């Protein structure tokens, strides 16, 4: 969600405001792992 | 001219690029004898090095307490960076400019050390500054280090014979530096 | 608590560890990159164009050539240069003569807190200007087209092809401002922050990555080039990276110590 | 029509406004990034890496153990992520970007001498006092940990959060006099006894961690003084 | 517990002082998935390609000082042949092949004794042009051997010297200070790495995936990792006893999709 | 009245805002346009329509096949739809309004000779490579099909989409040296080996359509010099 | 290895098969069917010549 406090109302819409991936077909998970 | 100069200043515009980082002991050498045999009080010297930024190190003096000082500030000189001699060269020419406001008549001396090996877009700069310092009278000689470019230094200094290497030009240019004091005042 | 560094692998302890104690409460979360980048900053000072500017040529430019510079926000974090991605970042320590001071910019932001290599984000920008009641407009062109370099004479006003097009043109108004959100534009996945590929552009140069940008802005005045004024008015290009994903953990800068 | 009056506040660009703004070149699909892996959640992901600190001597990740004794601390340096230990450390340079922090920094060690080399160090924490403690028998009544140097070759001290407030200054602007959060300290408590034949000085490299509390907070404008 | 052989193909290599396999980024980088950009048919791995490519490395003297690097390019050493590390099938594979895909998995052996100190610090660097010279030329193997260790001046930590374009001799040539593909000496651990030691191992052992701005990067001009061998501690030791210790390393590609059949590579 | 506090993009005139305005002359109705044929619900019907293409001679939509071998390529043209073969078609005088384009060209041929005309011709296909192929050996390696003349007339090669983005761009405008995604080049196989009293030099007449998955991206402004 | 406890070291043992000459760089032997030996604790290696012929039965 990031910065953002408007909780509400998103006047446009999700493809228009932000800008999603096309398809193809807190936890703090370690970035190195002993194997 | 027949008249003699009021003041012979002297430039050792130096070069510590990434490519004489393995010959930076043979630049200072060059320069703590050419400034330990000449201690007349008619010379004046400047030390300005150049890799990336032009730098005056030390400014022209004849205080024989700063020169001393001024050889041990390139002792610790760490070569590195590219090779910008178009700025080693606006430093002696914002000091031609200076000491032609005293209204003398001087026999600057301009010595570059150098690799000669300069990119093909900096000579263009490199050569366009010192024809500004061949516009202020003053008199540019390339000492040439191990191996170097003749024709990237036959534009740098007056002409082809200006240019000495340096197992050759150390008394060649005491055979300059010498000649013109006494032809000084 | 006996480890060994040597594997690559440390677990981060507490105080409870090795001694007697207890975890501390989670303070917040402002290091969330998401939230972190989240928020503007200058990234260029670009000068507002008057007249059907010509953009400046690849490099390497020669003497003689009549382009018109300082002119166009290549929108990076990166180094640029001459409104062209750049691999080393150059400011002007002495800056007399000599021949055309190139404009540089970096997001000194971003590289501070940039510990990682990619990074995919939106672009908020937003267009300050930096003159007393200016009336501009802001062009843009996505990473990849060009720009538009012509006239075209509408009742003997040669109004310039930068005023029209299928890109956003936003006008400001009267001593306003201009904000738009700018997607994902770029042919790369994410952009490099460092890179160590070659782009085969030119003669390869190693890390200079060619499309890791979000386009390209310029500050115009919506006047025909009849009525071009004289002094040169600058404006201010402040942007935000919305949505902001970042990936492969890497370095941040030296800090050196004198 | 809908009757609104404006606030004070109107057609003010504010550079960290929690909100969006208008679109103006939507519906872009962009190619997905499905398959890097190792995304970034979060910079504390990497505060909890240990990086290398840097020492005065000429700068030097680890500290030489010279073989003559001496009653003082063989390295020592304050607990405050200011000093110039911390420049170069992901502990540090990521915390210098921000304004407060609250949690355990992770000292981690590493013995880089030879195999044969046995010796004992002790570790220490002293809290902000008036005077830096030197004594080994001062840092005995801090908060210390016996180091033996075996078949491990690290350590993992953790300087814990003793503080009188729940967010501690990232920066020692002013004043915190040579004493803001206290000094680390590594005393020897054994010299390290060599067989014959190995190399005298061996070398302690010295890591930063973050703890697994450690939390940062307030963004600030950073340092650009790195492209400088 | 420490006695690990790590079998690929026809090419087993053995290490008795094992500290375990750095998997990087995930649980296992060995699997992925094809590229999305690409619709033809990609080259996947075969039975002569998963192997360990093994070359040499520059020896490691006292006079090495601290944070004096040593850079491997992956796959910019199966290409050049740096260190005598041929490819054989791989590279015979790599130049007809426009992009490709890999994820890496590599060990560097160097056998200290018990009476030496030092540790190198091995980590797989993402794309960092640390092989190339500041002029923009790539270094050829010539040039590796008479330097034999890059040192870390200011113009790598600063990254002053990374390559460039000339902008010419229409634009006043600028002072250039800073360059993204720097080192930061003192934070070389944040990257996939173990620590050569001295006295706790003779081989390390990091694995990492494909990373890249682009699904599948190109064949000649990737430079993804960076091989990078760091001295931490310089090496020391009495005299007697075994001077200049060798460094090799031993490479293997870990899942390769190949695409783009062509000719082989003419410049 | 509702208070609103409007943004920095008040009163801005955006060209392509998504969005309606204020209607001023409504409520007409419009006489039906049922009766009319054929709609373009999209202009990739239009791509797909396969439109001739102009080959440097004096530009002609086919090649002319003499009858010297020579080992090179008859007709060769860059894969890149800001090449001068492709102004006057439907593939590129489309997609250079566009800014990206994906998925594959498709080249049409048609034997226009006489109906006696036997003969082979070997298409190609090469990814950009540092050289451009010319042998017959080196068209061989690339993307090929042999092309027999016979009862039918026609071949469509499906130029391929091997690109490492997924929208390449849709024209050379910085750099792509002469290579930006490889050059189609018809080779001739076997001479046409024509019986007596049959015109020498016949025509190959080539088409240019796009695939079933060519799919363009991001308007640009136009190229106004068709006016000119 | 019948050295001393202490001698550390490795070896690269191989097996060509029958080539038109002899291999001899460990550049030659890299690429033949190779098996590298250290030594530790344990002190033997059975390198194994595998059976690689055009008939069931050599001479
Ligand atoms: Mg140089």
């Amino acid at each position: 969600r990031g910065n953002n406090g408007n909780m509400t109302f998103n006047y446009y819409a999700n493809t228009y405001q932000n800008s999603v991936d096309f398809s193809t077909s807190g936890i703090l998970n370690p970035l190195g792992y002993l194997k | 001219s027949m008249a003699c100069y009021g003041g012979f200043d002297l430039y050792f515009i130096l070069d510590k690029s990434g490519s004489v980082l393995h010959h930076w002991n043979e630049i200072y050498y060059f320069v703590e004898q050419l400034a330990h045999k000449f201690i007349s009080p008619q010379l004046r010297m400047s030390f300005i090095v150049f890799s990336t930024r032009g730098t005056t190190l030390m400014k022209l003096t004849e205080d024989r307490e700063q020169i001393r000082q001024g050889l041990e500030e390139l002792q610790k000189v760490l070569p590195g960076g590219d090779t910008y001699m178009h700025e080693g060269f606006e430093r002696a020419s914002e000091q031609i400019y200076y000491e032609n406001r005293q209204g003398y008549r001087t026999a600057s001396v301009i010595i570059a050390l150098t690799d000669g090996e300069l990119h093909e877009d900096l000579f263009f700069y490199s050569e366009r500054e010192a024809n500004r310092s061949r516009d202020l009278g003053a008199i540019v000689y390339a000492v040439g280090v191990k191996d170097f470019n003749e024709t990237q230094l036959a534009r740098i200094a007056d002409s082809k014979d200006h240019v000495f290497p340096v197992n050759d030009g150390f008394q060649a240019l005491q055979g300059i530096i010498h000649s013109i004091l006494k032809k000084s005042c | 608590s006996t480890d060994n560094a040597e594997t690559g692998v440390i677990e981060a302890g507490n105080t409870d560890t090795d001694f007697s104690g207890e975890l501390a409460a989670p303070g917040s979360n402002h290091t969330n990159v998401k939230f972190l980048f989240d928020r503007s900053r200058l990234l260029n000072v670009i000068k507002v164009l008057e007249k059907d500017a010509v953009f400046p040529r690849p490099f390497p430019t020669q003497e003689g050539a009549q382009q018109d510079d300082g002119y166009f926000c290549l929108l990076t974090p990166r180094p640029t240069v001459a409104s062209r991605p750049a691999t080393r970042f150059g400011l002007y320590a002495n800056p007399s003569g000599s021949g055309v001071l190139a404009n540089t910019s970096l997001d000194f932001n971003f590289y501070s807190l940039a510990c990682f290599t990619y990074f995919r984000s939106d672009l908020e920008v937003t267009v300050v200007s930096l003159e007393p009641d200016l009336e501009f407009a802001v062009g843009w062109f996505p990473s990849g087209s060009e720009y538009q370099a012509s006239s075209f004479v509408y009742d003997q006003l040669h109004v310039p092809f930068h005023f029209t097009g299928r890109t956003p043109r936003a006008f400001a108004s009267k001593g306003g401002k201009v904000s738009f959100v700018l997607p994902w534009n770029s042919v790369s996945s994410v952009l490099p922050v460092r890179w160590g590929g070659a782009s085969k552009l030119s003669s390869a140069t190693r890390g200079l990555p060619a499309h890791a940008d979000w386009g390209t802005i310029y500050a115009f005045v919506p006047r025909p080039n009849e009525k071009k004024s004289t002094a040169v008015k600058h404006v201010a290009v402040y942007i935000r990276y919305k949505n902001a994903r970042a990936w492969c953990p890497s370095m941040l800068p030296f800090r050196s110590y004198k | 029509p809908i009757p609104t009056a404006p606030r004070e506040n109107s057609l003010m660009f504010l550079s960290t406004l929690p909100d969006d703004t208008v679109p103006a070149y939507g519906n872009v699909r962009t190619p997905p990034v499905n398959y890097l892996p190792g995304e970034i959640t979060d910079l504390l992901q990497l505060a909890r890496i240990p990086t290398l600190m840097a020492f005065e001597r000429t700068y030097v990740p680890y500290v030489a153990v010279p073989t003559q004794f001496d009653d003082r601390p063989l390295i020592s340096f304050p607990i405050t992520l200011s000093d110039p230990v911390y420049q170069n450390t992901l502990v540090g340079a990521i915390s210098s970007n921000f304004a407060n922090y609250r949690g355990c920094i992770q000292i981690t060690l590493t013995f880089c001498g030879p195999m044969m080399a046995r010796g004992k160090f002790l570790l220490s924490y002293s809290p902000p006092n008036g005077t830096q403690p030197q004594t080994l028998s001062e840092a005995m009544q801090c908060t210390y940990s016996i180091w033996d140097i075996g078949l491990n070759s690290s350590w993992t001290f953790v300087v814990p959060y003793i503080s009188p407030s729940d967010y501690r200054e990232t920066r020692a602007i002013t004043n915190s006099v040579y004493s803001a959060d206290g000094w680390f300290s590594l005393h020897k408590l054994t010299k390290i006894t060599l067989p014959p034949d190995c190399p005298q000085s061996p070398c302690i490299l010295f890591f930063a961690s973050a703890g697994e509390d450690y939390t940062l907070r307030l963004p600030v404008d950073c340092n650009p003084s790195y492209v400088f | 517990d420490r006695v690990t052989t790590q079998t690929a193909g026809n090419t087993a290599i053995n290490t008795q002082s094992s500290l375990g396999v750095l998997c990087a980024y995930v649980e296992d980088p060995t699997k992925s998935d094809p590229p999305s950009s690409s619709t033809d048919q990609p080259t996947t791995t075969f039975t002569a390609i998963d192997r360990w490519y093994t070359g040499r490395l520059n020896s490691w003297t006292k006079a090495v000082k601290t944070f004096s690097f040593q850079a491997v390019p992956l796959p910019g050493a199966f290409l050049s042949r740096q260190g005598g590390l041929n490819g054989g099938a791989f590279t015979a594979t790599l130049h007809r092949h426009f992009l490709m895909k890999c994820g890496w998995q590599v060990q560097v052996q160097c056998n200290l004794t018990q009476f030496h100190q030092g540790a190198l610090l091995v980590a797989m660097v993402p794309e960092t042009t640390l092989d190339v010279k500041p002029d923009g030329k790539a270094k050829s193997l010539q040039e590796l051997n008479e330097e034999q260790w890059v040192e870390m001046s200011d113009d790598y930590r600063t990254g002053k010297n990374m390559p460039f374009q000339s902008l010419g001799t229409y634009y006043r040539p600028p002072n250039w200070t800073w360059g993204p593909n720097f080192i930061n000496p003192y934070q070389v651990t944040v990257f996939p790495h173990q620590i050569l030691n001295a006295r706790t191992s003779t081989s390390v052992d990091i694995n990492v995936p494909y990373i890249g701005e682009t699904p599948t990067q190109s064949s000649e001009t990737q430079n993804s990792w960076t091989l990078l061998v760091m001295v931490l501690v310089p090496l020391d030791y009495k005299e007697g006893a075994t001077t200049d210790p060798e460094i090799t390393f031993s490479v293997r590609p870990t899942s390769p999709y190949f695409n783009g059949l062509r000719n082989r590579y003419t410049a």
